[PDB]
């Protein structure tokens, strides 16, 4: 049985009044520090800070040079030198841009994706490494430190529509993506080639040499499904060795390549099985671009639908079934949730949605 | 059972970037 209990401790809309597509708390801060997240809507990024009673204390507003763009997705990151907290933000425009969060200015900014970018993840061990997902059917890595296009994730037997979503598992050794092409496809970063191709960009120097960087082109996945779901697949997240990936079925399907007792690092290219090991059901979100999360330990699952509910499961209960918590509901929250972010603690639980409203859930 | 065996190897690999981030200090925001 579940036993996490939350409360609305306090809820406020932004000034643009456009939808808030993505929020994160900052999990790079010590132990200590002010619990901060930024949540991306319209042309902007916004952070706030976690205060006592409820209270979300606005500290910084970046409106982009580009009244056209439109934020889809943020992630933090440290400067490995000094220390310094760095977010990446990026959207419609398909440019992933590097901001300073203390100053709200653009340190530096990413082109090269042809269309818009869905999604960026910073690698778990390597500050440095950024995945960017999009529209143009390929996945992304960068090295933020060299400014170099690490590799490029897609072609042969890469995404043959629009990349929704991808995850490194834990450790960093292997992405998974899905998109709108119903598949989802592994590539492992750990593999020679890849390592080598990360060193590489780490040595490149543009003052000590003419020649630009080549990136990788990895046109084949480690691993390939299209047998999961049935339609698009725009969120999916790693849950230990296994998967957890969502379409519009209202239910999030956890599952792992090939057969029940294969090691996922010994799963071949080439296998043709996949195993369903259980689903995590909801209602209400059948529309596109609904993001599920998790708690830094994966203890706690949550997700948003269309009408304001925030669904949350305890990921120890063995059975997806006997694992849904008390649905968390609001009467003033009817807008679509679009992206959660619990703190790293798991305390704090912050909602976006439609209507450029934002909702803080504290733990009882 | 695979639950079981799933849930150590979360806390295991949760525990190794439990630790890297206790001997990081990320000046605040
Ligand atoms: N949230 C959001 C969002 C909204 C509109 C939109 N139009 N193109 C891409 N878009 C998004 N992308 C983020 C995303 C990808 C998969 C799940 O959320």
């Amino acid at each position: 049985k579940c036993k996490y209990s939350f409360k609305c401790v306090n809820s406020l809309k932004e000034d643009h009044n456009q939808p808030l597509f993505g929020v994160q708390f900052n999990w790079h801060s010590k132990e200590g520090d002010p619990l901060v997240f930024a949540t991306v809507g319209s042309n902007r990024v916004t952070l706030y800070e976690c205060h006592s009673q409820g209270e979300i204390r606005l500290l910084q507003s970046y409106v982009d040079a580009d009244a056209d763009e439109n934020f889809y997705t943020c992630a933090w990151t440290y400067d490995s030198n000094t220390s310094h907290p760095l977010l990446a933000v990026a959207g419609s425009r398909g440019i992933i841009r590097i901001i300073n969060p203390i100053t709200m200015q653009c340190i530096k900014h990413y082109v090269g994706h042809g269309n818009a970018i869905n999604e960026l993840k910073f690698h778990p061990r390597d500050p440095n490494l950024l995945l960017s997902v999009s529209k143009d059917h390929a996945l992304r890595l960068w090295n933020i430190q060299t400014d170099t296009l690490v590799a490029i994730f897609g072609g042969v037997e890469g995404h043959r529509d629009e990349v929704l979503s991808a995850d490194y598992d834990l450790l960093g050794e292997k992405i998974m993506s899905c998109g709108m092409d119903h598949s989802l496809k592994l590539w492992r970063i750990n593999s020679k080639r890849m390592m080598n191709a990360i060193k590489e960009s780490y040595d490149y120097n543009p003052n000590k040499t003419n020649r630009p960087f080549i990136s990788q082109k990895i046109h084949f996945p480690d691993f390939s499904t299209r047998d999961i779901h049935r339609n698009y697949v725009d969120c999916v997240r790693w849950l230990g060795d296994l998967i957890l990936s969502k379409s519009c079925e209202n239910a999030i399907v956890c599952w792992k390549p090939g057969k029940m007792e294969d090691d996922i690092d010994k799963i071949k290219p080439s296998e043709s099985n996949v195993t369903i090991l259980g689903r995590f059901d909801y209602s209400q979100c059948d529309i596109w671009y609904m993001r599920f999360s998790m708690d830094f330990w994966q203890k706690m699952l949550a997700l948003g639908n269309q009408v304001g509910k925030l669904y949350v499961w305890d990921l120890e209960v063995e059975d997806p079934h006997k694992a849904k918590c008390t649905t968390l509901t609001h009467h003033k929250c009817g807008a679509a949730i679009r992206q959660t972010s619990f703190s790293r603690d798991s305390s704090i639980l912050i909602a976006v949605c439609d209507d450029a409203s934002i909702w803080r859930w504290d733990r009882l | 059972s695979m639950f079981s065996s799933n849930r150590q190897k979360i806390l295991e690999r949760t525990e190794i970037l439990n630790q890297e981030w206790k001997q990081r200090r990320i000046q605040p925001v």
